[PDB]
């Protein structure tokens, strides 16, 4: 089956959509149209984010992704009957949670990979620089896979710094320090 | 009117439909889906959203092609009822299935109704007697009133009720109703033969006998209905044509049984054992439907199929809340070969009393359940060590209760067929003057045979010179 | 959230590809997850309720759960054969077996194929393995005669034909016995030209080994009585949705001789081992434990099973299909769920003892467990007269030996004397049927207390000299019996006269 398995539940949706799409090899026009009606849902929070809510017939439902279309014709035609599967099966509250899913799971499709580095403090641009630099440079990127950092501040990290990406952390902390030391001056 | 649905699904006799139109049949309504045999009845019992409810099939679902046009036939089931109801034996649908041709509706009425109010009550305490003397010893009956039944169905059980209809409605001069759920179709088609011959049915002129029967082939889904139906022409009786009525169900397990299956099916998870959780709700408006109003008193017989004789299922237990009689029956009494097999500790009625049956019939009573008390309770210690090597005193008694649960035993009219013993009935003045006597030992001085099987005290002095040839 | 059928990927695939897959899920569906001998199928709409459908691996299956989007098909098959996205034919029909006449003397499976292999059935039609009851209307009264060749239950227990009588006793007591020797005994009557005195007797044998069974129909072709009698096979090796639906199919063949009016009988031996089979398939279709861990719809389809076999009307010709289930009763303990629940079905059950039947008596009936609820008249006049206080009779030999175990009074005594005599006259053994005109002068015998003229050790010595005594000394009076069916004041005193001669030698 396509590349990039998503056991995602309601993601099982985002899943066949992709391999469909793959397969109809309309991928790419089916990420930028999703982007477009996700766009077209963030620009429609009256009753696109608060009528998201599970109170909508089939009639209603149905009459709801009519005013969507009528909103824009920048549709994979795919994503149309999706849209069609979505109002039959009432999906509306993992309706952006499909979207979420199938741009990771185009994205990867593409390649790129996502990427953090928690902190307890915002880091430097040169930090990040320096530290994507460094993670290219590293066999971590073997490329066919991009890159997203985003350094962001936690009080929660107490202690060192935290680089995430991969599924592959190094994670420095103090309270790790503090346990050993706790745990042996009590015993 | 045309409200139009389709069947989404036919899991079992509870089908579910989806009335496309957003004009939704409200709950307890019926519908017809119309079929190239016959049509069904379903009734309305959950909206489970979208337009789609969950019905209650009353018939036998097969054949059903996924998605079948529904028309909305509204309301509770309207069954037919009237005087030409009398004579008829009618479907759960209300159709004469005996073949005495369509009713001649005056009033159809809705199956469901709500049983009549605190302050519309008329509480009777007038004395039924059968002529049964385990019966009017123990528990003697009054007219209007709750009877019950209970132990082992069709173990004798159905012939224990028939002699009550041939006792007591041959001597009861209003209506009466034999409602008969998961009926044994001979013993109904006998039954019926019976009625028709003792002009209790005749074919020709009235009949103070109405039937419904039910047989225990039809659906889990009818058999719930059947109840219903029966006690609706019980009201148009009790109400509109004011009459007391005899009332007989044979057998209310199977009501609660049949609502088990179709709770499940229903989505209803099931409660203990895996009875239906609306049991007792269900149980207590139709037996105050049966109730003694204002407007009526109705006689009710009660006939329990307690399943493997275990009364402490709940659905034996929460009859006994709608009782004020019961004939617990038990199959050891009937091991032990007494007909009637009525258990002696386990019957009751609220109607023996000191004063209510009088001191003296209460205080023979009392010594009869005195005295087998010590009987039973004495039979663990008889059997290690023999009743010789028990007391004096206590061997009298024991002597005298065996003596006792043989004059119990009485043959029965239409036990006679069966027994093939002549039947008896006797008087409830008799049978006070013949117990007191037993148990003052005077005629204590002939064999325990002699008082087995047979009517009053005469009898058994008859018997002991038969017993002497 | 939740899950649907249609989120299947697949099937979730072909609806965001387009839409379906071109009107092919109306009468063929393609299966989806398959795995418990039930299937998930997609498609089917045109599906009848409980229509056959055959799979492409050739196995056949009801239609039982009719979903929205899926049906749940039962798979009336090995779990083997067949594989997911199959496809799925629809046979059109609601579940039938071929029926008609040319079953006599077949052994075939649940399907109906010949698995005595004796070429194809020759059956006029087939007909749907769920029918209705007759009801109260088109029911009449029976009257007919059943005679089993066992004195007990023949003389304790009246049959006649087109009733629902239950046999009910020990595991492996060699149960099918009391049957077969019913089988045997009307070979005569089977004999008879009239096919109103014809009986074509169904043995549906569920739960039992296929060796076993093989046995036994080698065993009837010895006692040659197989061309009479069907056999319908559930065996142990077969499946059991198999065995769930071979009692309902095995009474739809008869039910082609009960709708002649031609009167038949029908052995379900064991329902014991449809309610395993029933309780194995609910389980595995996840439906909730009834008691005993037997579903809650078990009451409606014994009562389903049961009550399709009648006396018909006179309007129908007298159908008569006479049933007799057996049950193997769990531990001889009645008070089960089973066991009570066909009690009250059944009129009559004849429960027996192992006690007597370990003490040397095969078959040993008890006579305090087994009722005939049939009463009076279902069998020859005769043998009402005759037979008339026999019951009672061993339920005083049963009251005196209740209390049996101190002092004794001659009334006790004599009843003794009568009734240890009395059981030795009844004891039999299997492959013993007696004659009709010969049980009439032994019941006469012990009746009319001629009985105690003769000791318990030459009790057998009696019986076997007393009918060729009879015989040698008047067959006349049998033929009497045999013609009129009944005793005359003088074939009566004659009788009298005859069993006092030769219990004077």
């Amino acid at each position: 089956p396509p590349p990039v398995r998503l056991f995602g539940v309601e993601g099982t949706y985002a899943t066949a959509l992709y391999q469909a799409a793959a397969k109809n090899s309309s991928i790419d026009a089916a990420f930028q149209s999703l982007q477009k009606v996700e766009s077209t849902v963030k620009k429609n929070p009256k009753l696109g984010h608060l009528l998201l809510n599970p109170a909508l017939s089939l009639k209603d439902r149905n009459s709801v992704i009519d005013a969507i279309v009528e909103t824009h014709k920048n549709l994979d035609g795919y994503v149309v009957n999706l849209l069609k599967v979505l109002s039959e099966n009432n999906r509306l509250g993992c309706f952006e949670k499909i979207a979420s899913d199938f741009g990771v799971l185009n994205d990867a499709h593409n390649g790129l990979l996502k990427g953090t580095v928690t902190s307890a403090e915002p880091l430097d641009p040169k930090s990040f620089k320096r530290i994507e630099k460094a993670l290219s440079a590293s066999k971590l990127v073997g490329q066919g896979k991009s890159l997203k950092l985003e350094n962001v501040v936690k009080p929660e990290i107490k202690g060192g710094l935290i680089v995430e990406l991969g599924d592959k952390t190094v994670d420095l902390s103090i309270s790790t320090k503090i346990q050993k030391l706790n745990k042996v001056l009590e015993d | 009117t045309p409200i139009t649905g389709k069947v989404t699904a036919v899991i079992g006799a509870i089908v579910d439909v989806h009335f496309e139109q957003s004009e939704l049949p409200a709950i307890l309504n019926a519908l017809e889906i119309k079929t190239p045999q016959g049509k069904l009845v379903l009734e309305v019992a959950q909206h489970l959203g979208e337009n789609t409810v969950r019905t209650i099939a009353m018939d036998g679902t097969e054949g059903l092609v996924r998605g079948e046009k529904v028309l909305d036939t509204g309301g509770p089931i309207s069954v037919p009822v009237g005087r030409e109801t009398l004579g008829r034996i009618i479907n759960v649908i209300g159709e004469p299935i005996d073949e005495r041709g369509p009713i001649k509706s005056k009033l159809r009425k809705p199956i469901h109704a709500d049983p009549p109010s605190f302050a519309e009550q008329s509480t009777s305490a007038e004395i039924l007697e059968t002529g049964i003397k385990v019966v009017d010893l123990l528990a003697p009956y009054a007219r209007g009133g709750k009877i019950g039944l209970f132990g082992g169905a069709g173990v004798g059980k159905t012939v224990f009720i028939q002699e009550l209809i041939n006792n007591i409605a041959k001597a009861h001069g209003g209506f009466s109703v034999f409602t008969g759920v998961g009926e044994r179709t001979r013993e109904g088609n006998d039954l019926y033969r019976e009625m028709k011959e003792t002009g209790v049915i005749n074919l020709e002129g009235e009949s103070k006998v109405a039937l419904v029967f039910g047989q225990m082939n039809e659906p889990p889904g009818a058999r719930a209905r059947v109840a219903l139906t029966g006690l609706t022409i019980a009201e148009y009786f009790r109400d509109e044509e004011g009459q007391d009525v005899l009332l007989f169900i044979d057998n209310i397990f199977r009501f609660t049984q049949a609502g088990s299956e179709v709770s499940a099916l229903l989505g209803r998870i099931p409660s203990a054992v895996g009875y239906q959780p609306t049991l007792a709700t269900d149980m207590g408006l139709l037996q105050e439907r049966i109730t003694t109003t204002k407007k009526g008193s109705v006689t009710s017989v009660q006939a329990v199929y307690v399943p493997a004789d275990d009364l402490t299922d709940p659905a034996p237990a929460t009859t006994f809340a709608h009782l004020d009689a019961t004939t617990v029956l038990s199959r050891g009494i009937s091991e032990l070969g007494i007909y009637p097999a009525v258990d002696p500790l386990d019957s009751k009625s609220r109607l023996l009393d000191a004063a209510v049956v009088g001191q003296e019939h209460y205080d023979v009573a009392s010594k009869v359940q005195e005295t087998l008390q010590t009987y039973k309770s004495l039979q663990d210690i008889i059997a290690i060590l023999g009743m010789d090597e028990l007391s004096e005193q206590d061997k009298l008694t024991v002597e005298r209760a065996r003596k006792i649960q043989r004059f119990l035993s009485q043959p029965f009219a239409v036990a006679e067929v069966f027994t093939g013993i002549p039947g008896k009935l006797v008087r409830l003045k008799d049978t006070v003057a013949s117990f007191k006597a037993v148990l003052e030992g005077k005629y204590d001085n002939i064999p325990e045979h002699a008082f087995y099987m047979v009517g009053g005290i005469e009898d058994v002095v008859a018997k002991a010179e038969k017993l002497a040839a | 959230t939740k899950a649907q059928p249609t989120e299947v990927s697949s099937i979730l695939e072909e609806r965001i590809k387009g839409v379906s897959d071109e009107a092919n899920l109306n009468e063929t569906g393609r299966v989806l997850a398959v795995g418990d001998g039930i299937a998930r199928v997609f498609g089917l709409n045109n599906i009848q309720a409980e229509e056959l459908v055959e799979f492409s691996s050739g196995v056949k299956g009801m239609a039982l759960n009719l979903e929205p989007g899926q049906v749940g098909i039962v798979l009336f098959g090995s779990d083997r054969l067949v594989k997911e996205g199959e496809l799925v034919k629809r046979t059109g029909n609601i579940v039938d077996v071929p029926v008609g006449p040319g079953l006599l003397g077949r052994v075939v499976d649940a399907l109906g194929n010949p698995i005595d292999g004796k070429g194809p059935i020759d059956a006029a039609g087939r007909s749907r393995a769920q029918v209705k009851a007759p009801g109260i209307l088109p029911r009449r009264s029976v009257h007919e005669p059943v005679q089993t060749g066992l004195k007990a239950v023949d003389a304790l227990v009246p049959i006649g034909r087109g009733q629902r009588e239950l046999i009910i006793g020990d595991r492996q007591t060699g149960k099918t016995a009391v049957a077969l020797d019913t089988i045997l005994n009307q070979k005569r009557w089977n004999n008879g030209s009239d096919e109103s005195k014809k009986l074509y007797c169904v043995y549906v044998a569920v739960g039992q080994k296929r060796s076993t069974v093989a046995q036994l129909v080698q065993t009837l072709e010895q006692h040659d009585a197989m061309k009479y009698s069907i056999i319908v096979a559930a065996t142990a090796s077969e499946a059991a949705p198999l065995q769930y639906l071979a009692p309902f199919t095995a009474a739809s063949i008869g039910e082609w001789f009960r709708d002649n009016g031609k009167h038949a009988l029908i052995v379900y031996d064991d329902l014991s081992k449809q309610a395993v089979a029933y309780r194995q398939l609910s389980l595995l279709l996840r439906r909730p434990p009834g008691r005993e861990a037997y579903p809650g719809d078990v009451f409606y389809l014994h009562s389903r099973l049961l009550e399709r076999a009648a006396k018909l009307s006179e309007k129908e010709g007298s159908g008569s299909l006479t049933a007799l289930p057996v049950i193997e009763t769990q531990g001889g303990d009645v008070s089960a769920y089973i066991p009570t629940n066909v009690i009250s079905i059944t009129d009559g059950q004849i429960f027996l003892e192992a006690e007597l039947f370990y003490k040397g008596i095969r078959p040993a009936i008890n006579v305090g467990l087994s009722v005939s609820r049939v009463g009076s008249a279902a069998q020859v006049k005769a043998l009402k007269q005759v037979a008339g206080s026999l019951k009672l009779f061993l339920a005083q030999y049963r009251e005196v030996a209740a209390f049996a175990q101190s002092d004794l009074d001659a009334s006790t005594k004599q009843t003794l004397v009568r009734g240890e005599r009395l059981t030795q006259l009844l004891k039999q053994n299997q492959y013993s049927p007696l004659a009709t005109e010969e049980q009439v002068p032994l019941i006469y015998a012990g009746v009319n207390g001629h009985l105690d003229g003769i000791e318990l050790s030459r009790i057998g010595e009696f019986e076997s000299s007393f009918l060729s005594y009879l015989k040698s000394n008047h067959n006349e009076l049998l033929t009497e019996i045999r013609e009129k069916g009944e005793l005359s004041k003088e074939l009566l005193a004659s009788l009298k006269s005859a069993t006092e001669s030769f219990v004077a030698t």
